DNA sequence: TCGGATGTATATATCTGACACGTGCCTGGAGACTAGGGAGTAATCCCCTTGGCGGTTAAAACGCGGGGGACAGCGCGTACGTGCGTTTAAGCGGTGCTAGAGCTGTCTACGACCAATTGAGCGGCCTCGGCACCGGGATTCTCGA
DNA sequence: TCGAGAATCCCGGTGCCGAGGCCGCTCAATTGGTCGTAGACAGCTCTAGCACCGCTTAAACGCACGTACGCGCTGTCCCCCGCGTTTTAACCGCCAAGGGGATTACTCCCTAGTCTCCAGGCACGTGTCAGATATATACATCCGA
């Protein structure tokens, strides 16, 4: 029973062309794009969390990976982006 | 009766089936038998595609018939 | 009367055909030819994933397309247009490839 | 009990809160994770995913296709500046080149 | 059972389609055997890598995985695959 | 033992105490007295031609009594041309707002006598929205040439500093009522005394400004959301606040009146905003934003030229798409 | 008074024509165009300001006000250019 | 008088910072600039001092490197002196032009 | 606090190869340096091998994998039998 | 009870097996650690260790000197072709250079 | 229905069954009977012209009749010259070794009648020691004419697989007894055919070999500690063998006498061999190592030439160190 | 009696002593009333640097004497 | 090829502060034991790799010609090197100051762990529309006049 | 320049298979608690980053001159592009066989975790030698002749 993102990859394209599908060899590229983020993103927040001695990936060593790894204007709209998804989730 | 239930590798059985007995009925009594997963299993009885809906007397189905067991699995 | 282009005028037309398109660009059999011959060199019984000698190939490709945009410019640096053998070598250097 | 509401919908977003949790514990980064930690990743990987299907979106436009072909990604990712700094030293299959020739090459 | 030479099946027109989609117009004869010998240089350090891969596995078969984690530790990470 | 001037309309003039307190190691407020001078001594274009025997750029500036002279000329030479007033004349109607080049002089001045020690300011949490920098009085002047208050406009400068900000806005524009907050003590405790002063040393010039109050306080109160959507033109220098102070920022702007003009140092909606079904809730969705002219010098923590973003608010382009949807 | 900050304003030029030679010696360069002071300023502008801007955010995730020799070490470790003797 | 033919004293200076391992650049100019790129955070830093002399080792090492790379491109063109276009074809190669 | 280098174990090496010789604090903080590197990269690899696997365990096997990735051509080849030699006498004794 | 016998003594090694050990456990690296896993690692860090200092302590001698300077981790490292492959993006501080002119800059 | 041939020496000669049983899909046995009669058309410098009329490179080989040709004249024309036995010719003293022209052949026809199906010989554990390799003819002929065996030296190959190298060092080399042992039970089966065939055709020509003996069992084995020990030469094929087999054999060859000659695949010692305070235990302080001179074709796997190494045991490396201890 | 300890701070305390007294016994009773380690503690007496071994009595040490203590820490 | 001159290696005095040795202590590594679960191993199943075969035709190879680009030589002028004299500011050393890195001690709130529940996502399934391919339509582009 | 001719875009048509939607059914995520320890926070200490002084002199700066190198131009010439045939073998579709990847089950042996113990390594003190420096002499390099 294998799993991949392209339940959720379809769902986000849909809302930025609704009308626009996709190729299954596209959609097993954008698997390997989330995969590949994914652990260039977490690799980077672990070795956050070691050099200052601490034991927890919070979602501060998580935006300042973001910010390191992402070029410029990405950085910044990845930011605004993540942060407003955590508001959002510890209000409601 | 019963009937012939041939698999895709040359193993041929005789499950002594009745007419009320469904699909469902059939893929329970293979895995009491040989112990396939109901999930895996389909009958061609002229090619066609069965459903676990109904029984086996509603598809013209004799005794002693020659019903091919083709072997899917859970993926690709 | 046999009409025939000036040189470079085929030349230009095929940059644009095989810019346009993402084939692959060598053969197929005999690139997995290559592949199986290389893993001679270990012992012995490799079979190969077709999946894996089609990445193979791609990543090839990419590559060599890439390293000939590089002796490209070395080319024109020099003010020439043919690329050279001593092109390819210059961009290996500074790449950090021949050393 | 309480109707079972997702993370994902929680904070508002399309990729699982809940997967990308599991996988920061499975994949041996740190002893422990915090709770704001998946949900800010997920929003991270979301929002890339948008950037890329925006710019692959209207190339296959441009095209005069309605699907997306590994073509229309690389398109995307090298035509747009910032895109092409995180995938440079990716290689896509079925992606092509961009169309570029030296302007010494043209003839006169 | 032996299998050899096989560089030179990487032809001539091949080289030369290889080196239009770089945006090369002209090309001196002596590039086809510089091509070809990085191309055996790129080839070995992968295979090698691919296999040494799949011994850790202790399979016989090469997967497409096998490929792709070889090429990500050569930094020309390759997306299609299932990376 | 001191010196004393006079002023020019009438009031309490200028207390000038004993040896000009240090303003930096080199200048210790030396020069600035003459260069007080060179301002009355226009608008009242007279003393150039009046004086033009007397002053000069002098040397022996360091003693007391050549300090009696060039006041000494002061407090008693303004008054064979003060003596006039008699039926005729009055010197000046206070309807008159400084021009950029004393005004510029009396900011100037002002921080002097009131920012004693500007290396406290220095004192913040780093990396935290506490930082304190400041914007350079070209800016602000380029801000004021961009935004074209009318009469019925109000100003806010949201964290306002010391509170140089709002007093060249309130000397600058015609608007009813102008506002600064500040959170951090150090920084309010200055503008207290910025507060005075400035009011003292406008009331000498005889110059107009408008009403203003520099207030204490978090803008991120209850009390200011309801202040926030009432006002018509917002300043906030928003570099390092950063993210999460930002995006509450954003949900308070989005209640403000159209035409409701914003200016930022960092941009709160991206230059290219394309609006589709996943960013509809945004705050770019109903702003305009352009980018102002980058001059050198233009902010107070570094030498480049740091530009800063303006924001219109129009909910038209909301209007613009759905226009489309069918 | 003045200021809270003396700013610090050209400082490129600073790295000198005869520094810029004398690094070109150790890259064996024999003869140098005029023209490489004013590219090579720019170059290392680029660089050393990608190095600072992360090393700063190691220094603003450690919640520290002095960046250390390390992050800078592991800014330099980060665009690939692992240094010895600081050091980790 | 004496006077060296021009190229001379220059293949001297080769020889001469080749076999030393000092640093290039002075030092008090350089930890100035340092100062003045940390001033586009807003925020007060403080640089520690063995991290600006991390960042003169490591950016002379660039700079040298490069100049290696800066020195092939223009021999490979049939010249001697080294010109601007040789550092930008030298960092398009490998990877930083962009 | 007290600190942890290998600065001991540098030293002992050194006695070795040339028992004449001596080392700089300067040379002995660089190869400081070096072991942690090639500690990292080692160790690193090692435990992507073990993800790709599918194992919770790093065995000497997946050591002896990650010099063979890392290691270019004799050094990986002699990296590789002073590592068995070290085992095997460890595991007899 | 018996005498304690360290666990580098016992593998013949001189680097320290019972801190690979434990750094192999602080480090993330896995859920689990076997026996001979730290042995093997700390024999080959020893042995590469001592491949470095053989040729520094040549380039030492030919200097006329008897300690070891940056200098000649550089001279030892570049000279050799595959220590110059690990360290090849490596920076040594005070290392400097090898000493290398192009043949076409030399005069005749 | 069937054909045979006659022994130029005299003993059971031959019996090749019908239809020229499968060794390819393309030279099916045929060839082979034709080029087995020019080796017996010389030494005997007489068949070249005294069948000068009858044989020739024909056509219509795939019949029976034609192939009761070219046999016919050797079940009975061989006999005109056969006949002068008497009193004052003997053919041939027994004491000839066979010249590289025919060995090659006679080891080539000797694999093709005792290994029936080559492709069960790739039946092992990857990566394993069990992997099977083949050393060829021009390459051995190379490792006899570097290592030159005198008159008492003992040969083993470790790990001998079917068995064609100590065949080719039993007729090329005037030694005692020579050896090989072989775990893998595959190509040891092959090996027991291999040894009675090869007797038979070596028998057949009348050429002398040396003696040997085709063993199975491990070399990694209490009995072959003593044994190894005992030989003069060893060659080994450790090209897949692995870091751990080949860490047992360096303590295996560490009691071998003076002069002891080691052909290996991989090398067992580096070529350059620094000796000091930390490499004293190695098997490389009492060894010189050098590389043979590479052919082409030399190994089964692949077709790339791989070198192959020579070892030669003298313990005064170590009393050339520990002459400098003291020095300075 | 007592002597003057002061520290390199400005700190200057009455620790009143006995000639009997080892310098472990003065690094012992520091720490009684401040509660600094002993490894951290000297006592400038003309310049000499003590050990830990003796007394007081074996150094001409007076009454009400002014000993500076150093204070070094556990690395650099 | 030869000669005056500047540069660079060789040799001797001399001196300091940094490396190497010794000592005391303490914390982290070793020894011993249990508990449980990860991985070894054996058995089974079926996908998928390998091999072969034949026909067709796309592409490779060598048919073979000539234009254009590489390369060498030459001449001119300018820009870079060398060197000398002046000027700026680095570098050293020293003192002084405080702030902020680093540490310790409480204590609390956040996260791991567990169990029960249940709905999202996955697998399988039919189906239709995009897209490829097609012939024949029109439009432009290169090249010799 | 303007026809001639080969290349390419443009416009309907046919068809076919892969995408996209439906449905059933887990199993993985969520809800609700408990627990214990990571980290937040306050308070303290004291190193080291910062600022400033004066002085000496090394290095930067500016200028001048000549020459060597860049660069533009010309000329030869050979080598690379091009297009039609007789040549090779890729590609395709098809069948066939069996190794080997992948799964499942059993179970054992290896590792985590615990406590106790102790000696190795770390800090500190110390002493002396190696290398930096200065000086003088000696030989290799450079450039005019
Ligand atoms: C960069 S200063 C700007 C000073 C002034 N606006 C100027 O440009 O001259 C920003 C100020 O905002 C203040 N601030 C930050 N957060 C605040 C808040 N939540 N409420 C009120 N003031 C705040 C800080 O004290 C800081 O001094
Ligand atoms: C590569 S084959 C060499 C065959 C033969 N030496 C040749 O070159 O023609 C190596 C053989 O050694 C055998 N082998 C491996 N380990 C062995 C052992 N421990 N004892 C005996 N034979 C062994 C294997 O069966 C394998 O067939």
């Amino acid at each position: 029973r294998k799993e991949s993102y392209s339940v959720y990859v379809y769902k986000v394209l849909k809302q930025v062309h609704p009308d626009t599908g996709i190729s299954s060899k596209a959609m097993g590229i954008m698997n390997s794009f989330v995969n590949d983020i994914f652990e260039r993103i977490a690799g980077e927040a672990s070795r956050l969390a070691h050099y200052n001695k601490r034991s927890t990936i919070t979602s501060r060593e998580i935006q300042t990976a973001v910010r390191l790894l992402l070029p410029g204007e990405l950085a910044k709209h990845a930011v605004s982006e993540g942060t407003k998804a955590v508001t959002k989730y510890t209000s409601a | 009766m019963q009937i012939f239930v041939k698999t895709l590798t040359g193993k041929t059985i005789t499950l002594e089936v009745e007419p009320s007995d469904t699909i469902e009925n059939v893929k329970a009594k293979i895995q009491d038998k040989e112990g396939i997963p109901p999930d895996q299993q389909r009958l061609i009885f002229a090619g066609k595609q069965l459903e676990d809906g109904r029984t086996l007397s509603d598809y013209n189905i004799q005794k002693e018939s020659t019903l091919h067991l083709v072997l899917r699995l859970r993926g690709g | 009367k046999p009409h025939r282009y000036r040189p470079g005028t085929v030349a230009l037309r095929e940059i644009r055909r095989y810019q346009k398109s993402t084939e692959l660009l060598i053969r197929k059999l005999p690139f997995q030819r290559l592949v199986r011959e290389i893993a001679q060199d270990f012992l012995t019984d490799l079979r190969f994933q077709s999946s894996a000698v089609m990445a193979l190939q791609e990543a090839s490709e990419a590559y060599l397309v890439a390293l000939f945009e590089d002796t490209n410019l070395c080319a024109i640096h020099a003010k020439r247009v043919t690329i050279m053998p001593k092109d390819i070598q210059l961009a290996r250097r500074i790449r950090g490839e021949r050393a | 009990r309480a109707k079972a509401k997702t993370r994902s919908s929680r904070a508002g977003l399309q990729f699982p809160v809940g997967r990308v949790h599991r996988l920061l514990r499975k994949g041996n980064y740190s002893e422990r994770v915090g709770a704001g930690a998946p949900v800010y990743l997920a929003a991270v990987l979301e929002y890339l995913t948008a950037e890329i299907l925006e710019l692959a979106g209207n190339a296959a436009r441009d095209n005069k296709k309605t699907r997306i072909i590994p073509r229309h990604l690389q398109l995307a990712i090298r035509n747009d500046e910032e895109l092409n700094k995180l995938l440079g030293r990716v290689t896509i299959a079925q992606g092509g080149v961009l169309p570029n020739i030296q302007a010494v090459l043209l003839p006169k | 059972k032996v299998l050899r030479d096989n560089i030179q099946g990487i032809t001539k027109p091949a080289i030369r389609r290889l080196a239009r989609r770089g945006g090369v117009k002209r090309i001196s004869g002596l590039i086809y055997e510089e091509t070809r010998g990085v191309l055996k240089v790129f080839l070995e350090n992968v295979i090698r890598d691919a296999v040494t891969y799949t011994e850790h596995a202790k399979r016989k078969t090469v997967t497409a995985m096998d490929v792709v984690y070889a090429l990500k530790r050569q930094g020309r990470t390759l997306y299609g695959f299932g990376g | 033992l001191e010196l004393r001037l006079k002023s020019p309309v009438g009031a309490e003039p200028a207390v000038y105490p004993w040896p000009l307190p240090v303003y930096d190691k080199h200048h210790d407020a030396a020069h600035e007295i003459i260069e007080t001078i060179r301002w009355v001594c226009e608008e009242i274009p007279d003393l150039k031609l009046a004086m033009e025997n007397y002053v000069l750029i002098d040397y022996d500036t360091k003693s007391f009594e050549s300090m009696q002279r060039l006041c000494d000329k002061y407090n008693r030479a303004i008054d064979s041309i003060h003596q006039l007033w008699k039926g005729t004349t009055q010197p000046m109607k206070l309807n008159t707002r400084p021009s950029t080049g004393l005004l510029r002089h009396i900011l100037q001045q002002v921080y002097n006598h009131s920012v004693t020690d500007p290396e406290k300011l220095n004192n913040y949490e780093p990396f935290s929205p506490e930082v304190y920098g400041e914007t350079s009085f070209d800016l602000v002047a380029q801000m004021i040439d961009e935004i074209k208050m009318t009469d019925d406009d109000l100003f806010v400068d949201l964290g306002s500093g010391v509170g140089q900000v709002v007093l060249q806005v309130a000397a600058a524009t015609n608007c009813k009522h102008h506002y600064g907050v500040e959170k951090a003590d150090i920084p309010a405790k200055y503008a207290e005394t910025m507060d005075r002063e400035f009011r003292k040393w406008m009331k000498w010039y005889g110059k107009k400004h408008a009403e203003y109050t520099l207030e204490r306080g978090d803008f991120l109160s209850e009390e200011w959301r309801e202040r926030i959507a009432n006002t018509s033109v917002i300043f906030v220098n928003n570099f390092a606040f950063g993210p999460e102070v930002d995006h509450q920022l954003k949900e308070r702007f989005a209640n403000m009146k159209e035409g409701g003009r914003i200016v930022s140092s960092k941009p709160f909606a991206p230059l290219n905003f394309r609006i589709n079904s996943r960013n509809l809730s945004d705050i770019g969705t109903i702003m305009r934003v352009v980018e102002l002219s980058p001059l050198k010098g233009s902010v107070s923590w570094t030498g480049k030229p740091v530009s800063y973003y303006l924001h219109t608010i129009d909910r038209t382009i909301l209007e613009n798409y759905f226009s489309s949807l069918k």
